[PDB]
């Protein structure tokens, strides 16, 4: 294991899962898929500034939220992620968060093992999560309908407001 | 004139003639084919075994004929034109199973006269008893069956399938741990005699585990085949332990201690005292020494405690399903209650339903 | 099941559930327990002349109907019976009949598959009889409180003519 | 029942993971018959009717009479062993305990609701079972709305989206003043 | 290989593995123990009636149906040999067949290479037998405990009747 | 096996010191074909295959067809003798063993490991034999990294090189107050 969690991102993923009644100026730069990192001393996972996704600008300038985050992740390097999903099942409309574990194979062993025993010391500290996905190939990841499988199997019928 | 008795079980198949004190021919129920031998001579020789009564019911009717072919010929050497043949059923059997087992005998071996009886109600009378829940744990699946005056309740009998197979898996398992390697099906029958001959359900488990980690007393030795001598050290009762604690092979099903208490809560609240004190055990995995303590002490750490658990088991509780049906089949006043192949041919073979 | 019943337990049956009105010399030679057997062929239930129990001795020669019952059963076989009970209850006074099914486990399997199986071709030609006694140990059957128990559980404060 | 019935024919489905494929299975393929008796002789015979589910693991098993032998229990439940009259009929015991002129008015108002009345054929099914039991001067007539799973939840949506409903809920004062009581006088 | 076997040896199996209904005159004159010999030609397995042994006999003029059935096996030839064993176990009680394959050393090489190739052309014609003894040495099949060594082990209690 | 076979043709390696010889042959010209049968057939036929093989002492020998036969008994234990299922059986035999609903995740994921699935070509056939045992509904994905040998141990030195795992070891202290039980509570 060893790699803990530093406080920003339990601060990230509590401001992401629990939503409050906001005004409709600040809640357009809520956080809409955040990902996480290690420092140069690799003893925290700390999230970039750089790489990120609004929730005001999908629909606008980000047309796709999902096909922009997938050449978001560098494919040289083990990524987190947690991207919020807004799909339509045939029963219902739903709206959970899903746990993206990106491990390529082109990275190098010492960021794949620090980033695989460490898993639990992230996943623990997120409560209340549900849908987890782990995807190691670029191809598997980059594809729509694999979203919809792990989410809810055959019976999403349209996955972030367009149909599969 | 003399009636068979062929016993249907899930790993050994009981035959005999009524009236013997025990079943003539014994062996385990296998079809052997290659990449067809049936029963004992697949063990000898590169096959794929098959089981057709691997959990109680029979799925492959195909080899079934075949079973009962080798055990009417070169078991029994009787011909089963020539002698009626009683044969007994796992409980929550379809009437479906029930109607193709006596069409199918009727229509191959054309015996005279047949007669399908319960395993559960042939065993509870063999106790001396007409009403209590009996616990038939074979070699393939373990059955809570409650009777009431001889009326087994079909929404209350519990199915496990935990028995003596996923027993021997285990043991074959845990003495790898030693050192014995007993991978192939000849090493099964040396770990099955083991199991037979060696193993005992201990009355507290912790406890016993604590006393031989420490003491050298319980380590017993078995004799190989070949000369070898294998020394058993705390797998004598680490392989029974798994009927009661079911965590060792993995499933999630509770012990043979806890699906009779959720067996015995599932039928008429007035009915359940005569239950509790008329736990009756069967089957040959119920063999152990000192099962009995161990399920009365489970049990009255389940039921409440103002009623009284009592816990009868028979030294013959091996082969009393076959002991119960060759009594029944050789009574002077049974010749009249058999189903003659008249009524099959008036009736179909729905008979059965009727006259049993 | 096999084995049926023969016409003098039927007649004895008949005889001890319903009574009619009778002399005093002839009322002492009523039947209080008849016990049932087997014959040589084990094909009919037949009673036996040597143990049985009178109703004109009780209270007399027989201290106590019952304590004197439970040894005339045999440990080695099993056997059927009939007692007449006379108990007490809160409520009332009752007097009804008991079928007692002694099965020991000492008793050969012969004895008692034959008696197990053929419960039903005996229970059915007795018609009206409701207090049903299956009795397998003898410490069980040789106590006085289990038929108080059977008969009406906790409300039956004494038992044959005395208190518990 | 499902889950005992299916193993009837050699699959096992005995852990908590399994049972979450006996409910899709009787979510996707059962379906009650309008006659039971007879629905069994055709399939007893016929092959048409055996569907086929794909589990998880990529298996694909078959299921034959098991389609309208499960949701028969809701009107035969010694299936189950309980001794309490079916669907069909603890409706009927039920109307007529009510007052005698408004019964009519019950008979032809029979909605059903939950997510175990989904099945295809049970309107069919409990109006000819209720016609079988009631009079047969008075008519019943059976609606079943297509959203009759969350229709118990669509109401109390529509109920707290109206725009007139916000002066009818219960806040935190009356509740001060009037203690844990106070929904007894308000609904 | 070679050598085949004849009609009257197949029907002589099938008469005494598979046993039907039987008149008690009848019934005593079934075979109990028969070998098998060739003739002049050394071409067909031949049973020769000369020695034999009856099951009526058994228990009357044949005391011990072992005993005097070692003695009949030539010690100057190779010779086949079919028991029909009845042993009690621990378990229970059996009655199989036992092929006894008996085989000198004293024997000349012609009539040992003969019946040791050819075994497989008679013992696959014999179906649903399974215990089989090859035996060499007279002292070890003249023993009776290797007839329920062979045939149960350690758990034949008695053979034959009679215990160990 | 190798040394079995290698002395069909001729070379009689029997002592300790020419099985390191073999060890080398084994590890150097060794290769899973992805069809044996059709590559046997091609081996008996065709030249091209045979590989010459340079002997501490100076000596060329060269091998033929069990380049293939040495690691086939991976998938044929009958070369050996075992009855027990070769590689590609047992890996099914293992996931139907698990839960019905990680199933799907078990087949997408077989990873290799240790020095005997060091040999080219091993992935394709393990892949081929799977897609046939397994169901063809769901897809078989197998992955095979170039350091699978000492990857094992490349695991353990990342895990002990780490700047936050020195508060994770098992100190003699803790040894000290808990006894050997102490890895249990740790581990
Ligand atoms: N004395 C014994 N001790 C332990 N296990 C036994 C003993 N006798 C039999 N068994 C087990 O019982 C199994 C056979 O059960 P079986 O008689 O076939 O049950 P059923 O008749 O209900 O099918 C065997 O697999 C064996 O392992
Ligand atoms: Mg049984
Ligand atoms: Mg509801
Ligand atoms: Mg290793």
């Amino acid at each position: 294991s060893g790699v803990a969690v530093s406080d920003g991102v339990i601060k990230v993923f509590n401001d992401m899962k629990v939503r409050k009644s906001s005004t409709p100026e600040e809640v357009k730069k809520r956080k809409k898929a955040v990902l996480f990192c290690l420092s140069e001393d690799k003893k925290n996972i700390i999230l970039e500034e750089g790489k990120e996704i609004l929730v005001g600008d999908v629909g606008q300038t980000v047309d796709d939220p999902y096909a922009t985050f997938v050449k978001m992740l560098p494919d040289k390097d083990c990524r987190y992620a947690l991207y919020d999903a807004t799909y339509e099942t045939k029963e219902s409309k739903k709206e959970d968060l899903v746990f993206i574990f990106w491990a390529p194979e082109s990275a190098p062993l010492k960021s794949k093992m620090i980033y695989a025993s460490s898993k639990d010391a992230i996943k623990k500290k997120l409560t209340g999560i549900k849908h987890e996905l782990q995807a190691n190939c670029y191809e598997e990841v980059k594809d729509r309908c694999t979203l919809a499988e792990k989410l809810g199997g055959s019976a999403v019928i349209s996955l972030e407001g367009k149909p599969l | 004139t003399t009636a068979l008795v062929c016993d249907n079980g899930s790993g050994l198949v009981k035959a005999g003639f009524a009236g013997d004190d025990a079943p003539r021919a014994v062996f385990p129920s296998i079809v052997g084919r290659p990449r067809s031998y049936v029963g004992d001579e697949a063990q000898s020789k590169i096959l794929t075994l098959k089981y057709p009564i691997e959990h109680g019911i029979i799925t492959n009717w195909d080899d079934m004929e075949k079973i009962w072919h080798h055990t009417f010929y070169n078991e029994l050497r009787v011909a089963p034109e020539e002698h009626p043949t009683l044969l007994t059923e796992a409980p929550l059997n379809p009437k479906a199973n029930r109607e193709k087992m006596t069409q199918i005998m009727f229509e191959t071996f054309n015996v005279p006269a047949m007669y399908v009886a319960i395993q559960a109600v042939l065993s509870l009378y063999a106790s001396g008893r007409t009403t209590g829940i009996v616990l038939d744990s074979g070699d393939g699946v373990t059955h809570n069956v409650p009777i009431y005056e001889g009326y087994a309740l079909p929404h209350a009998i519990m199915r496990l399938d935990l028995a003596g197979r996923d027993l021997t898996d285990y043991l074959m398992k845990i003495l790898t741990e030693r050192g014995y390697s007993f991978v192939t099906t000849a090493e099964r029958e040396i770990v099955r005699d083991i199991k037979e001959k060696l193993c005992y359900v201990a009355l507290d488990f912790e406890n016993e585990m604590a006393t031989a980690a420490s003491s050298s007393s319980l380590e017993k030795s078995y004799e190989l085949p070949d000369g070898q001598v294998i020394t058993i050290g705390n797998e004598r009762f680490r392989c029974p332990e798994t009927l009661f604690q079911p965590s060792f092979i993995g499933m999630e099903s509770a012990g043979i201690h806890e699906t009779t208490y959720n067996s015995i809560m599932k039928c008429d609240i007035d009915i359940r005292k005569d239950l509790y004190a008329n736990n009756v055990m069967s089957g040959g995995t119920t063999m152990y020494p000192g099962i009995a303590d161990r399920m009365q002490k489970e049990i009255t750490a389940l039921a409440p405690s103002t009623m009284k658990i009592k816990i009868i088991a028979p030294p013959e509780r091996k082969y009393s399903v076959w002991i119960g049906g060759s009594i029944l089949a050789s009574l002077s006043t049974f010749q009249q209650m058999w189903i003659t192949k008249q009524e099959y041919d008036e009736a179909g073979p729905s008979i059965v339903h009727r006259k049993c």
